[PDB]
C-alpha cells in the first residue's frame, strides 16, 4: 500500500524546476523504493 | 562541607516520568541511613515499612526521629542530588516549596509530619514500581495541636479531627492502629509523673483563688521534650529578602538551616 | 509545502529580568521559561 | 506484573541479572538486607 | 559567604551628647523585624514591639525575641550605623560582643539573651523623638533555667544567683495566668486517666510553653591573645553558632 498525504505526492507531479530540490523528495523517493524493490525481491525470493 | 548524596536513577522508566515529577524540584525526604551512593528503592514507601506490615499514622512518627532530613534542589538530567541538611552546615541556603494548604510568614519552624489535609502528589511508577511518598511543611506551633488531637483518639484506641487555623478547618486521619502504639502512649505515661513532686501538692492548696521550685525548674525542661519525641524538632527556618511578604501554598520559599 | 507534514512545535524561549538591589543575598536567578506552542491547520476551497 | 497481555515472549529478557535472595555473609541464611547488590542467578523460581 | 549588613536610618540635628550616646553604645544584640538592607531606627525601638497599648512584656516578649532575627552593633560612622546581622550562617567575622547583664560571664561557655524583667537602665530613651530603642540581656545557657524559674517561684506565693563568684541580687504578672494551672492539669490528668476534647488543651499548651522556656544558645564566647574573663561592659570576641 502507499499513504494517502504521501501517496498524493507520487500520484502525479505538478511541480516544475523546484527550487529546494532535496527537502521532500529523497525521503519520498527513497523510502519508496525499498519498498517497490522489496516487492520485487519477494518474487525473486519465494521461488526458494 | 555540605555532605552531597547522589541517587541515580535507572533508567527503566520513559523520559515522561522525569517530566512527571520535575513538579516536585525542592521537596524534602527522610533518608534511613547516609551515604553519598544509594538508589531509588532506598526511599521508596516500601522501605519505610515495619515488619513487612504497612505503617499506621503512629508508627510512621517514630521512624521520622532516627532517620535523617535532606533538602533535594535539583534533578540532574541523569542523576538526582540532596543537601545533607541535618547534622552539616550548608552555606548557601537550600530551597523548599510549601505544599501543605498553610500561609507561612517571615521565620516559621517548619517541622515534618505526614499528609493529613486529603491528599498529596505521591508518585507511583509502572516499570521498576517505585511509590515514593512525600512528607509535609508545616509550622510547629499548629502541629502541636495536631499532635495532642491525633493521640487523643490514640488513647481512645486501647481504653474502649478537625482543626480550625487561617480561617480554614482542615480534617486529618487516622490508620488502623497497632496495639504497640504502648510505646506511642508510653511517651506520657513516663512524663506526666515527672511532672509533680512534693511541690506539687501546694500548687492544690491554692486551687479557689484563681520545696516547690524544684518542681517548678524540672516541669520546665520537661515541658520541652514532652512532644519532641511525641512528635519531632523543626529543622528549619524561613526568611525571605525582598520577596512578597507571604508565602501561599504550592510555590517555592526561601528558609534557613538551624 | 504545507502538505506532507502533520505537527509542529517551534518553541522559544524570553528573558526575566532581575533589577541589581543593594548588598547581596541569595536568591538564585530563574533559568528560562521555554514555553511550547502547538499548530493547527485550516483550509478553504472554491465552486466553480 | 501488569504487562501480561502487551508480551508474546519475555522468558528469555527476564533471566539475565536478577537480585540476590539471601544473606551471603551470615553463619545463617538470613533474609536479603535491602542495602543489597548481588546479582544472584535462579533457574529455581523460573519455571517453578 | 559573605556576610549580611543592615543600616539604620537616623535623624538629623540631634543634640551632641546622645549622638556621644551612640558613641557610647557600641556591642549590645538588637533583634529585627525582617532582614533589610534598607532599615529605619524605630524598626528596632520598643514602639515597633509587640504593643497592644502597651510595651511587650516578657511572657510574649521571649517569644518575639526568638522568632526575630538578631544582630550586633559595631563602629558607627558619624553619619550612618554599622552592624552585622547574625542568625543565618554569616561565615567566620571578627565578631566580638559587649555583655548587657547584671551577671557574670567566664571563657568557654555559650550565651542566649532573655527579656529584661529587672529594669530599663542601659536602653536609651530619645525624648526628642518620643521613641524609645530596647535591647535584651545575655546570659550563659547554664542559667537559662536558673534565672527564670528563681524569680518567678518568688512570684508564685505573693499570688541570689551564683556564677563565677559574684553573690548578686509587671512582665510577670500575666505569666503566671498560663502556668499555676499548666501542672495543676497533669495532677488532675493522673485521676483522669486512672474526654476526647479534654486532651485537646494540656498537651498542646504544655507543648506551647515548653520549647520557649527551655531555650538554646545562638552565641559562644572566644579569646585567643587576652584575658579569660569578661565583666558586664567590656567588648570581647565571640563566634556564632
Amino acid at each position: 500500500a502507499i499513504a494517502s498525504e504521501a501517496l498524493s505526492l507520487l500520484s502525479n507531479t505538478y511541480v516544475d524546476g523546484t527550487e529546494i530540490d532535496s527537502s521532500l523528495r529523497i525521503r519520498a523517493i527513497q523510502q519508496m523504493a525499498r519498498n517497490l524493490r522489496t516487492v520485487l525481491d519477494s518474487f525473486e525470493r519465494g521461488t526458494a | 562541607m555540605p555532605f552531597e548524596i547522589e541517587v541515580l536513577l535507572p533508567g527503566e522508566l520513559s523520559p515522561a516520568e522525569t517530566s512527571a515529577l520535575q513538579k516536585c524540584e525542592g521537596k524534602i525526604i527522610t533518608f534511613s541511613t547516609l551515604r553519598h551512593r544509594a538508589s531509588l528503592v532506598d526511599i521508596a514507601l516500601s522501605s519505610y515499612y515495619i515488619n513487612g506490615a504497612p505503617p499506621d499514622t503512629l508508627s510512621l512518627l517514630e521512624a521520622y526521629r532516627m532517620r535523617f532530613a535532606a533538602v533535594i534542589t535539583r534533578v540532574i538530567p541523569g542523576k538526582l542530588l540532596a543537601h545533607a541538611i541535618g547534622v552539616g552546615t550548608p552555606t548557601p541556603g537550600l530551597f523548599i516549596q510549601n505544599t501543605s494548604p498553610v500561609d507561612l510568614c517571615n521565620g516559621d519552624y517548619i517541622c515534618l509530619l505526614p499528609p493529613v489535609f486529603g491528599s498529596a502528589d505521591s508518585i507511583r511508577l509502572d516499570s521498576v514500581g517505585l511509590e515514593i511518598v512525600f512528607p509535609l511543611t508545616i509550622p510547629q506551633t499548629l502541629m502541636r495541636e495536631i499532635i495532642a488531637k491525633v493521640v487523643a483518639r490514640a488513647v481512645e484506641r486501647t481504653a474502649a479531627d478537625v482543626i480550625c487555623y487561617n480561617g480554614r478547618r482542615y480534617e486529618l486521619e487516622t490508620n488502623l492502629q497497632h496495639r504497640d502504639g504502648d510505646a506511642a502512649i508510653r511517651t506520657l505515661v513516663l512524663n506526666l509523673m515527672f511532672s509533680i513532686n512534693e511541690g506539687c501538692l501546694l500548687l492544690l492548696a491554692l486551687i479557689p483563688t484563681l520545696p516547690i521550685y524544684e518542681t517548678i525548674s524540672s516541669w520546665i525542661s520537661t515541658s520541652s521534650r514532652l512532644g519532641d519525641t511525641l512528635g519531632t524538632r523543626a529543622i528549619l527556618r524561613v526568611c525571605v529578602f525582598d520577596g512578597p511578604s507571604t508565602v501561599h501554598p504550592g510555590d517555592r520559599t526561601a528558609v534557613i538551616q538551624v | 509545502e504545507l502538505a506532507y507534514v502533520r505537527d509542529g512545535v517551534i518553541q522559544f524561549e524570553v528573558q526575566q529580568p532581575m533589577i541589581a538591589r543593594d548588598g547581596p543575598h541569595p536568591v538564585d536567578q530563574p533559568v528560562h521559561n521555554y514555553m511550547v506552542k502547538r499548530i493547527h491547520k485550516r483550509s478553504l476551497s472554491a465552486a466553480f | 506484573v501488569n504487562t501480561n497481555c502487551n508480551t508474546l515472549d519475555r522468558l528469555l529478557m527476564e533471566a539475565k541479572a536478577v537480585a540476590s535472595q539471601s544473606s551471603t555473609d551470615t553463619e545463617y541464611q538470613f533474609k536479603r538486607p535491602p542495602g543489597s547488590t548481588e546479582m544472584t542467578q535462579d533457574p529455581c523460581g523460573l519455571f517453578q
